[PDB]
RNA sequence: AAACUUUCAACAACGGAUCUCUUGGUUCUCGCAUCGAUGAAGAACGCAGCGAAAUGCGAUACGUAAUGUGAAUUGCAGAAUUCCGUGAAUCAUCGAAUCUUUGAACGCACAUUGCGCCCCUUGGUAUUCCAGGGGGCAUGCCUGUUUGAGCGUCAUU
RNA sequence: CGUGGAGGUCAGUGACGAAGCCUAGACCGUAAGGUCGGGUCGAACGGCCUCUAGUGCAGAUCUUGGUGGUAGUAGCAAAUAUUCAAAUGAGAACUUUGAAGACUGAAGUGGGGAAAGGUUCCACGUCAACAGCAGUUGGACGUGGGUUAGUCGAUCCUAAGAGAUGGGGAAGCUCCGUUUCAAAGGCCUGAUUUUAUGCAGGCCACCAUCGAAAGGGAAUCCGGUUAAGAUUCCGGAACCUGG
RNA sequence: AUAUUGGCGAGAGACCGAUAGCGAACAAGUACAGUGAUGGAAAGAUGAAAAGAACUUUGAAAAGAGAGUGAAAAAGUACGUGAAAUUGUUGAAAGGGAAGGGCAUUUGAUCAGACA
């Protein structure tokens, strides 16, 4: 009676997904999300979990603009246009 | 032997790249030695190969062979000479792939570049 | 659901165009070490969670 | 055309010996369930009829 | 093939929009054969000239604008350095450079000689 | 599709998805010179939106396809 | 690695009968659950011992020892019937030590200095070498230590007026300095009397 | 006696050990200092002539521009002028651009592709109504400006 | 004695077959083990003097992987039940049409939906796997097609309640608090002929925001049509809000 | 001058060599499980070159037998070497409620050495 015949009652959604994270941790009740911190403004992480640290670290995704960086620090942040030499 | 710090003599730092190296290296790579006839005619040992080029094979099963390079390959470090081919059973024709470290041009095709290589590269031409 | 949201309805037009078997021409290419579809999803076995 | 059709029938061939009703059966073993084995059933309430 | 760049950066800024326009018709006609044909590789080349002719009215505007902001102290956020954010926020090359005037004094009379140990 | 032009007297469009039924109704106008009555859309299933056009009865479906040329 | 075996959250599930005591890996459902972890006997646990960067790698010796064994390193150089025990074809030279006049030291090119090392009498010494290229015997070929040979003559010399450059390429030789003088030259794998050949100004600074 | 059970060899199976490989790790040493309100890290969806993914990229979407190298790319199809040249390509470099919806996230809101307002402008016989196109509207604090408040308070009619 | 590497030596062995593996074939050592012949094989590997350790397995209800005996055995026994002929097919107890026979019996095995699933709905091609027998059929596989709204819903309002700002705590991430010890905010006409808005000058004292696809709620019905959609499309006839 | 298991660029090792080494040599923080915080694998090797078996005939087809490519199909996309458990066929041998072992010989199979 607690096992499963009381399993079949299980269908009301506690989490939906998060806007920040994407990953399906959004507790409606309680209006945030239990795994990315979201709407607080911190991202939640800590060092008891260092699994979940390298989960989400930065390098981990595309990095759209650090990707671009160091190649402008070897050149020495420039300007203007090549002079066809 | 080795004596700068730039320069690596490890082997899997060479290998990788090797075979992960970019197409424009790899023009470098499929180098091709001159004929002893162009040899005297220039003054220049080796020379990256190119489509146009007429080249012997000196080594190998088609050794004695002869012909034109119909495209040079770099996606396999070959290079695909007409008239050299296994026919199939089934009446189709293959080209043999050939690395260029064996071929040996008779032949050059010049352009505006290819003259201005050999100048720059001790060359005599005329 | 039959009364769903935009967010969920956008996920489930992604979820129906990788449901698709692996092209045949990708077997021919040089170096290939792709020879079936490893992540493919079917809605009878495993649930794809919202 | 027949040749890549070959090559799908040459690699299908290793997920029907583990009898995959497609492709994407992926349902994976466990090797010891908890539930099993891990208790010391005695005197009292237990965990199964 | 398509457009090259060079060609379109000595026509005016009416005739600009008017190839810009004149390719979009071509590469709404080539998506209606698409359905027609199993393949159409020549969409290519009309796609990349609506991004070459996009390029030149973009960078003809953003000089424009750099000749009406210069010789004049806030130009736009956009058309400034980039560099990064610390060094944005940074002490310039004048404003380190200062010294208290009772430091000039110093270092005049008293700098750093130069010397050797040998006789 | 075919089948919703030749009674119907209606075009089938597919459509950005950040446009709605004012632009709808307003591009064919001018791309076409040809007013249009009403406009429906909905989502594909794919992901894309779809986009019914009822062209008004002056104004023929066939001999506009074929200037376009799908037939 | 210090953390290797330990990217685990493993626990016992206590004592069942048809289970051991070693502590399973929790979850389910990935096929890795239900398997032993942070044990040396399990697979993908941590080894035994794991062995630390402050291992006593280096052994301090005793200075006036290690000046004492310099010394029986090279006067064993001289006795030449440890040399033939050791290797070094040296059977058609007359006297040992060698003792070449100091033109050898200011010789500038490779060409050159091989043929001063034929005409002293070197020749099949230097021919020792390059007869005897072979493979390393295990996997420290790909430990960047492919190709294996034997050791040659070597050339002590008290200036350097480019006898080092010559004899850089020419395999097997090893020139020398008289100050330095390295034991790990003079006997290599602990065996006395490696052939040596020596210049004359080299050979009076030795006093 | 056959069958059967057991023992060993031969060849054939099941199974992936051994031996040999290696674009991966691991520790040790040296050189350098560079993320973000000029919108970062992260996320969501989209992009190819034929792609599901990895890698790349943002409606200019496996890339545009500038420069260098100077004939490819390749599984196929396609392009031959694009080959003594302002010029090939999934090349190399990178100093100019685009940068969807989000995110510290910033008009308010968010389980919604919700809901306002201001300016410039075009169409609908319209400053007011409806729609399209362009540009804006968060909070804390500092310096400056402008308009103010208080019998806090001074002079002056 | 044997194992993985290290320094040295045998100018050691090797595509004329190195290492391995099999071998009721041979030889040596009391033994650890060593050597040789044969078969298989396809690229590196040994002797000897020394150095170094992640150096020798039958057990730990050992770890991972693989295979047996039991065994062609227990079993596939709830829900009243199947039968004949033809077509299709290499093949039919199971597919398809027809002829019979039965059941659910309007608190159904019927016709629609809410949570929930996500293309399963429909067509075409097709049977290696899957439906604990079968298979030509399928909720499987391969390729395509399909969801149309001024009126149906969401969006809007408030319920129990969530929650910023002004503030007050807190070392701090953050806590209390909902009109509070706060200077909390915009309408309505004019009058105009710089035409844009001066001033006329009154009134208001309330003051975030989120919270129901079942409560509250502006307004649509009938007949046709699809392989698959309709209070949404077509034909016909109405009503509502902002202008 | 000092610190540094992170970021970027380098150079090396008496280290490990696919149950090892990071969890990950491979589309790995991926497939998959959980409401959730989090948990988290397996998986490298045809050949020098696809020359990946045209064609013939049996079969409904998968495939089989030939032919052919190759140095090698005792390398055929289940692919370098393919060990043991376990199994099939053939050949030998034994056997009344076990089997296996020790000393000693018979019979049967098999085999090296030496006699110039």
């Amino acid at each position: 009676g607690k096992g499963t015949p009381s399993f079949g009652k299980r269908h009301n959604k506690s989490h939906t997904l998060c806007n920040r994270c994407g990953r399906r941790s959004f507790h409606v009740q309680k209006k945030t999300c239990s795994s990315c911190g979201y709407p607080a403004a911190k991202t939640r992480s800590y060092n008891w979990g260092a699994k979940a640290k390298r989960r989400h670290t930065t390098g981990t995704g595309r990095m759209r603009y650090l990707k671009h960086v160091s190649r402008r620090f070897k050149n020495g942040f420039q300007t203007g246009s090549a002079s066809k030499a | 032997a080795k004596q700068s710090l730039d320069v690596s003599s490890d082997r899997r730092k060479a290998r990788k790249a090797y075979f992960t190296a970019p197409s424009s290296q790899r023009r470098v790579l499929l180098s091709a030695p001159l004929s002893k006839e162009l040899r005297a005619q220039y003054g220049i040992k080796a020379l990256p190969i190119r489509r146009d080029d007429e080249v012997l094979v000196v080594r190998g099963s088609k050794k004695g062979q002869e012909g034109k390079i119909s495209s040079v390959y770099r996606l396999k470090f070959a290079v695909q000479v007409d008239k050299v081919t296994k026919e199939k059973v089934n009446g189709a024709s293959v080209p043999i792939n050939l690395h260029p470290s064996k071929l040996v041009i008779t032949k050059l095709h010049l352009d505006k570049d290819r003259k201005a290589l050999i100048q720059r590269k001790g060359g005599k031409l005329e | 659901a039959a009364q769903k949201s935009f967010r969920i309805k956008q996920k489930m037009a992604k979820a129906k165009k990788q449901n698709r078997p692996l092209p045949q021409w990708i077997r021919l290419r040089t170096n290939n070490t792709i020879r079936y579809n490893a992540k493919r999803r079917n809605w009878r076995r495993t649930k794809m969670n919202i | 055309r027949s040749k890549a059709d070959r090559m799908a029938k040459m690699e299908r061939r290793e997920r029907n010996r583990h009898a995959k009703q497609g492709e994407s059966d992926r349902h994976n073993a466990v090797s010891l369930s908890k539930h099993l084995f891990s208790g010391k059933r005695g005197v009292g309430k237990t965990d199964f009829r | 093939a398509g457009v090259k760049a060079y060609e379109l950066r000595t026509k005016s800024k009416e005739q600009l929009a008017s190839q810009l326009v004149d390719l979009k018709k071509e590469l709404a006609e080539l998506k209606v054969q698409k359905l027609s044909r199993p393949s159409l590789p020549k969409i290519k080349t009309v796609r990349k000239s609506i991004a070459c002719v996009l390029t030149v009215i973009n960078e003809q505007q953003r000089e424009a604008v750099r000749q009406l902001y210069k010789g004049k102290k806030y130009q736009p956020k956009d058309l400034r350095a980039k560099k990064t954010r610390a060094l944005r926020r940074a002490l310039t090359k004048f404003e380190a450079s200062q010294v208290t005037e009772k430091q000039r004094k110093k270092q005049i009379a008293f700098p750093q000689r130069k010397y050797a140990i040998k006789a | 599709a075919m089948k919703k032009v030749e009674d119907g007297n209606i075009l089938v469009f597919q459509v950005s998805m950040k446009a709605n039924k004012y632009q709808i109704k307003k591009a064919v106008k001018e791309l076409y010179e040809v007013d249009v009555l009403k406009v429906n859309t909905l989502v594909r299933p794919n992901g894309t939106k779809k986009a019914y056009v009822r062209l008004t009865a002056d104004y023929d479906a066939l001999d506009i396809a074929n200037r376009i040329g799908y037939i | 690695s210090e953390k290797a075996g330990h990217q685990t959250s493993a626990e016992s599930w206590g004592t069942g009968r048809a289970v051991a005591r070693i502590p399973r890996v929790g979850g389910g459902g990935t096929g890795r659950s239900g398997q032993g972890a942070f044990g040396n006997m399990c697979r993908g646990g941590r080894m035994f011992a794991p062995t630390k960067t402050w291992r006593k790698w280096n052994v301090k010796v005793n200075h006036n020892e290690k000046r004492y064994a310099t010394a029986s390193a090279i006067a064993a150089t001289a006795v030449a019937s440890l040399v033939l025990a050791r290797g070094h074809r040296v059977e058609k030279i007359p006297e040992i030590p060698l003792v070449v006049s100091t033109d050898l030291e200011s010789i500038q090119k490779t060409k050159e200095a091989v043929a001063a090392l034929k005409a002293v009498g070197a020749h099949s010494d230097l021919l020792k070498v390059l007869k005897s290229k072979k493979l390393r015997a295990g996997k420290g070929k790909y430990r960047n230590r492919r190709w294996t040979q034997r050791r040659g003559p070597l050339v002590v010399y008290a200036e350097d007026n480019g006898i080092v450059k010559a004899l850089r390429n020419v395999p097997g030789v090893e020139t020398a300095n008289v100050a330095s003088l390295n034991l790990l030259q003079l006997a290599p794998g602990a065996h006395l009397g490696r052939f040596v050949i020596w210049t004359e100004a080299a050979f009076t600074k030795l006093d």
